[PDB]
């Protein structure tokens, strides 16, 4: 229960396509995908649709570079099983720690504030290899194409907001939501000068087609760090305020109440710019601080949440630490990854689909319709 | 003189040193080959962490010796 796996229709159709494949011998899983599922017993056409998706999502592994280090060649994940990966996406209440600022930038809260976490895979655009399923999907002959990223973040974050704004209305408050410039920096590869406007279009696109279905989302902060002009947008009842950190100074960060908020009114969700193959907070569970979606789970208990375990927040490093009973005598090799694989720990919990008439519901359901 | 210096993964540095070289200046002569910023390196011989005020002589480190530079790799 401490955290839930979200997707889209679209998603479940691919989901759906893949499973009918598999159980007619007429598609080969990955490697990795083959591992999880020769740990259970039951055959393709036994399992449900959940469980058939809980398995690829397990397939996932804590600390991957997703923009170098992977092949889509099935001797890891096949690309059917990318372009499903890539669309799910995680929330989980957490608690912050810090105000989310990389580096040494980051500011504690004196008091811990509650809060939530979307993390929701970027547009995979960079590959050590082959091109990624994203780069399909998006690219013209190498042209980004507007309209078909628009509907690549529609796909993964329109879920989220939904299940947000449900939350909301059901604490009587609104939605604060805080979103970096996810997909820009190595996800963005070849387009790391040109991805920047791109982005911010599909955001303002997916909250000017849906707002009639978001009453209860009231801000939306986005921070690309570099690149934008500071600007605030009506779009509908929302203010969408463009504020990167890197050109505005004072803004507020990612894990802290945007201007016009507050824990009476607001509850506070940060989107993390996500992969398609790691665990949520990729780098920092091989101890690195580093990237949006390595900072913001060393910033909270993110890493708590995912393990079960009660960690000990480090104020001078900006870091949630394993348990000192772990991390006793254990120098070198005591970070959140080690954690995982001597406990035999996997990435597996409840999954939503968001069906055709905007409710989340469970993937049988939305499948009988 | 000679050490190698050699991270986690297997990657081979050979620095010209001498025994009164700081360990300060032996993680500077690594950014010089490769980049890596001090302040990202973990140099250990023989178990233990160097710190950055000693010399070489201080850890005994002679000639063609190996550090072991420990490092967290970046994305
Ligand atoms: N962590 C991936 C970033 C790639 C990069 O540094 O491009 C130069």
């Amino acid at each position: 229960s401490a955290y839930q796996l979200l997707l889209s229709k679209e998603t479940l159709n691919k989901i759906l396509q893949y499973k009918q494949n598999l159980e007619k011998g007429l598609a080969t899983p990955g490697k990795f995908f083959l591992e999880e599922l020769s740990k259970q017993e039951k055959s393709i056409s036994e399992m449900d649709i959940t469980t058939f998706t809980q398995l690829l999502i397990q397939s996932k592994k804590p600390q991957v570079f997703a923009e170098s280090q992977v092949y889509h060649d099935g001797t890891d994940w096949t690309l059917e099983e990318e372009s499903i990966l890539g669309d799910v996406s995680v929330n989980m209440p957490v608690t912050m720690y810090n105000d989310g600022g990389h580096g040494s930038s980051f500011k504690n809260h004196p008091k811990p504030i509650s809060g939530y976490l979307a993390y929701v895979p970027g547009a995979l655009l960079a590959s050590g290899s082959g091109p990624t399923s994203d780069m399909k999907e998006v690219l013209d002959n190498g042209k980004l194409n507007q309209d078909k990223l628009n509907a690549l973040y529609e796909r993964r974050l329109l879920p989220q907001l939904i299940h947000f704004n449900e939350l909301a209305r059901q604490n009587e408050k609104q939605a604060a939501i805080t979103i970096p410039g996810i997909g820009t920096g190595c996800f963005s590869g070849a387009y790391y000068d040109v991805i920047k406007p791109y982005v911010r279009n599909a955001l303002i696109h997916i909250l000017e087609k849906h707002k009639d279905s978001l009453p209860y989302i009231d801000i939306i902060h986005y921070d690309p760090y570099m690149g934008d002009e500071p600007a605030e947008k009506k779009i509908g009842h929302m203010s969408f305020r463009v504020s990167p950190s890197g050109v505005v100074r004072g803004t507020t960060g990612q894990l802290d109440y945007p201007l016009g908020s507050n824990p009476d009114t607001h509850i506070l969700v940060s989107i993390v710019a996500w992969d398609h193959f790691s665990w949520p907070g990729n780098d920092y569970w091989g101890g690195a601080r580093q990237t949006d979606d390595g900072v913001k789970a060393a910033s909270t208990d993110t890493m708590g949440q995912v393990t079960g375990a009660t960690g000990v927040y480090d104020k001078k490093w900006g870091r949630y630490m394993p348990p000192e009973s772990f991390t006793k005598d254990r120098k070198g090799m005591s970070d959140w990854g080690d954690y995982v694989r001597e406990n035999g720990i996997v990435f597996n919990g409840p999954v939503l689909a968001l069906d055709k008439s905007g409710k989340l519901d469970t993937l049988e359901n939305v499948a009988s319709r | 003189m000679q050490i190698f210096v050699k991270t986690l993964t297997g990657k081979t540095i050979t620095l010209e040193v001498e025994p009164s070289d700081t360990i300060e200046n032996v993680k500077a002569k690594i950014q010089d080959k490769e980049g890596i910023p001090p302040d990202q390196q973990r140099l250990i011989f023989a178990g233990k962490q160097l710190e950055d005020g000693r010399t070489l002589s201080d850890y005994n480190i002679q000639k063609e010796s190996t550090l072991h530079l420990v490092l967290r790799l970046r994305g």
